[PDB]
């Protein structure tokens, strides 16, 4: 849809949309930028992620509200119908993001910071699909999330220091995957603890600014561990 | 639902 | 677009969308309910108003962000283009609401509580159009807002007590119209003061619950008067 | 912009 706008104009308008809290617009602008076919810079990857995280976040929150009303009702068809409507739109956004990652962001990503970033995103959007899935479909979706997170983890441990914020955010999200998608709370706790401890020992290498970036995400690991133990 | 901390915007 | 869904199902789903903070959906459901052609109850009118107020509110906030960036830039074409895009979508929402009021909510509204409500809405959505308009177009839009607010005021003074929340909210909004659309701050202050004082004297007639409803809106008049004097 | 109080949802 954005084929007629310059790549640089799409990125500029994504930043404007962010300032205006117009995240559906922001996501459409960044989808257009991706579809230009060039690789994305670090800033551009983060614009892409922020845009779709905001869009899918609203959908997830709405789906949970409606699912809760529906479950209570099952303790007319309208609640189920409308939950299904939101669910289908949520699945559509996840499919769009996964489509961008498959065509062709991941295959052109060779540096660890880009490849880990995109594989983490792939795990995340399969995880959001898993939150609303059932049955055998759910098992295959969960396996897809796990496989993406695991490839990202393997690269991040080989190629990034333990305080790298991308590596930290990946570990955070993979631990939440374990806790509440994979029903593996012990794996979740182990991963969060080990990640936190190995990052602690590497903080001595960091500048003041990098220290703030890394400790911010470490606090999220701690927040979860506090709820989990 | 109690949502645990994950990376990036807390948009839900 | 909602022609195949039952009226009662549209209202039910509007309430669900509200709970899920899905206000674009809520507005579409209520537009569908209006287009069934029956008059709206008090609850239904408020669902219609809440839905579109939330939609247009996001657009107004985004437009102001972008307009501010644009003005600073004028102290590439992308800021102007994107401000124009949001502006056009905002004007479209206002035109849709005004269309519902004209076809045919106002003409079928005979009771003061419905007719004042819809004429206030007509003033409000012309006011939102005026916020983004220029030149002669702006003058005619301002006149349309003023004319709707004035008819609503005339009915409300004849048919409603001074504490009636609809009457109070109308006076509040008409006073803001005067202050910052019509460049009539003295008229704004006079209207807010007189409205507040006449409501004060009628509070003695109210139940505990009605007292809370009326004093809530009276506090908004006071808030504005404090900023204006 | 400083927005004054108007009726209903403060959605902007
Ligand atoms: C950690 O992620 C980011 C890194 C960098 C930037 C950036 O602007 N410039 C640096 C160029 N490499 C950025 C901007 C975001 C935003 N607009 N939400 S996130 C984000
Ligand atoms: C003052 O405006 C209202 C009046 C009444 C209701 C209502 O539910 N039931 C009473 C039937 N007359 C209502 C519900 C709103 C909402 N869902 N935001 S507003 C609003
Ligand atoms: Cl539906
Ligand atoms: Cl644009
Ligand atoms: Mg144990
Ligand atoms: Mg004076």
């Amino acid at each position: 849809a954005m084929g007629s706008m310059e790549r640089a104009s799409l990125i500029q308008k994504a930043k404007l949309a962010e300032q205006a809290e117009r995240y559906e617009d922001m996501a459409a602008f960044m989808k257009g930028a991706v579809e230009k076919g060039e690789e994305l810079s670090c800033e551009e990857r983060n614009l892409l992620s922020v845009a779709y995280k905001n869009v899918v976040g609203g959908q997830r929150a709405a789906w949970r509200v409606l699912s809760s009303i529906e479950q209570k009702s099952n303790e007319g068809p309208e609640v189920r119908e409308y939950r299904e409507k939101v669910e289908t739109e949520l699945q559509g956004v996840c499919d769009t993001v996964l489509g961008l990652l498959d065509s062709h962001l991941i295959k052109e990503a060779g540096d660890a910071e880009s490849r880990v970033f995109y594989l983490k995103m792939k795990g995340d959007y399969y995880r959001y699909l898993a939150e609303v899935a059932t049955g055998d479909d759910k098992k295959r979706i969960i396996d897809s999330a796990r496989s993406a997170y695991q490839e990202a983890m393997d690269i991040s441990k080989k190629e990034m220091p333990p305080t790298n914020p991308i590596r930290l955010g990946l570990a955070l999200n993979f631990s939440v995957f374990h806790y509440e998608i994979a029903n593996s709370p012990e794996e979740a706790i182990s991963l969060a603890k080990t990640t936190f401890d190995e990052a602690m020992a590497d903080l001595h290498t960091l500048s003041e600014d990098s220290y703030k970036d890394s400790t911010l995400i470490m606090q999220l690991l701690r927040d979860n561990l506090t709820l989990w133990t | 639902k109690l949502m645990f901390k994950t990376e990036g915007p807390d948009s839900d």
